[PDB]
């Protein structure tokens, strides 16, 4: 019945077509992770709005929270450290940062956070920018955008749906010397 | 804030003048009402039953508008802008 | 003593050590005569000055009073003090 | 209420952005001027002449209407209507 959705001008193939994994997460652990920006009225400061939602499968004792922000440089700031008692719960900060690194196609400057509660660790890339309308116009970081696009179909030509890295990477570089 | 009873002669079809003395007015709105009421009991109603009554706006307001000196506070969050003001959180 | 005028919103001004009919009167400077008072005006608005030449030139047409109606209003208070020109009788 | 000296790099022709960051305002009227000036003496004139300026309103003001609740005594005669209020005759 699934097929009724994906009627898409495209070849009908089947099967396991994408990676297969086992992990394994302490009974406590973080589940999910929502970061969001902000930046001023000059394009200047920002702001760091971050909702960290936890998960307890049958822990009892207490373990410790820290959240560590790494920088384009490679510079490093303590944001977070506190003790967090076992439930299930969504903790909400929100942090200021003086003149960040704007993350553009032009200009890509990714920030690290790194989240660690007990002996569960992830990490999450992310970048200050702003999408907005004003007055029907477009902007992004406070500039006027124009997008010179294509519409890209995920396929190889010996492997079908199953496209790997390597080919990955050889599309974008090609995209990105012919001006898209 | 001022009440007076009348009695007016006026046969079938006549128009009849009425003069009301006013006071001196404030700022506020002033509202005249005129009404008519059975003098004795009849057989289908009381005395002071009111059969007629007409209302007249005398004066409009004066409105006030005040220069605010106090001050006003705003914390963001992620989900919420919480204004205070004297004793009020918005 | 202070004599404050304030517009509602704007008035023009001026303040003479003469009449209107002296300053007419007189053709040259050393002739202005010595007087005992002060001459006060307080204006709507003025015709321009013009200048395009000085032998038959009128002022622009946006700097005319046209004859239609108008109208113009101001604030006179006498005290000892200036009072907020921003504050005004409901 | 507020000074500040800038200095922008700007050859003929060339048009250029000026950033003024503006403080929080209450109910006055607030007005910007932005002059340049002579940096050093010429044989024409002294250091700070001015050579251009301009000004803009940044925020009209808010005015204020009061209630008055005190009195006014009025006279009349033969010639005169005569008016008191506080220490003032009209």
């Amino acid at each position: 019945d699934g097929s009724y959705l994906e009627d898409q001008d495209m070849w009908w193939f089947a099967g396991i077509y994408r990676d297969v994994y086992l992990y394994a997460l302490p009974k406590f652990h973080i589940r999910d992770v929502f970061v969001r920006t902000d930046l001023d009225e000059n394009y200047r400061n920002g702001k760091i709005f971050l909702d960290v939602e936890m998960r307890n499968l049958g822990e009892e004792e207490e373990k410790d929270l820290e959240v560590t922000l790494i920088t384009p440089d490679g510079d490093e700031k303590t944001l977070v450290k506190e003790t967090v008692k076992p439930e299930d719960r969504v903790l909400s900060f929100a942090f200021d940062v003086k003149d960040p690194k704007k993350w553009s196609a032009e200009t890509p400057h990714l920030y690290v956070l790194k989240l660690k509660l007990g002996e569960d660790e992830k990490k999450v890339n992310f970048g200050f920018r702003k999408i907005e309308i004003k007055d029907g116009t477009l902007l992004f970081n406070g500039k006027p955008l124009y997008i010179k696009g294509v519409n890209r179909h995920e396929f190889d030509p010996d492997r079908g749906h199953a496209v790997t890295v390597e080919r990955m990477i050889q599309d974008i570089k090609l995209m990105k010397q012919h001006n898209i | 804030i001022e009440e007076k009873t009348f009695k007016i002669f006026a046969e079938p079809g006549e128009k009849r003048l009425l003069k009301i003395p006013l006071p001196e007015m404030d700022d506020s709105e002033y509202f005249l009402e005129i009404s008519f009421s059975l003098s004795e009991d009849t057989p289908w109603a009381e005395k002071g039953h009111v059969v007629a009554w007409e209302q007249f706006l005398l004066k409009a307001p004066a409105f006030e508008k005040k220069s605010i000196s106090d001050g006003v506070s705003l914390r963001e969050d992620g989900k919420h802008l919480t204004v205070e003001a004297k004793d009020t959180v918005y | 003593t202070k004599l404050f005028v304030s517009g509602m919103p704007q008035i023009d001004f001026s303040v003479w050590p003469f009449s209107m009919e002296d300053l007419e009167r007189v053709q040259h400077i050393s002739e202005l005569p010595e007087r005992d008072f002060v001459t006060v005006n307080v204006d709507f608005r003025q015709m321009g000055l013009g200048g395009d030449d000085s032998w038959g030139a009128m002022p622009h047409l946006e700097y005319r009073l046209l004859p239609k109606p108008y109208r113009f209003s101001f604030r006179m208070r006498i005290s000892e003090e200036i009072p907020s020109w921003r504050v005004l009788a409901a």
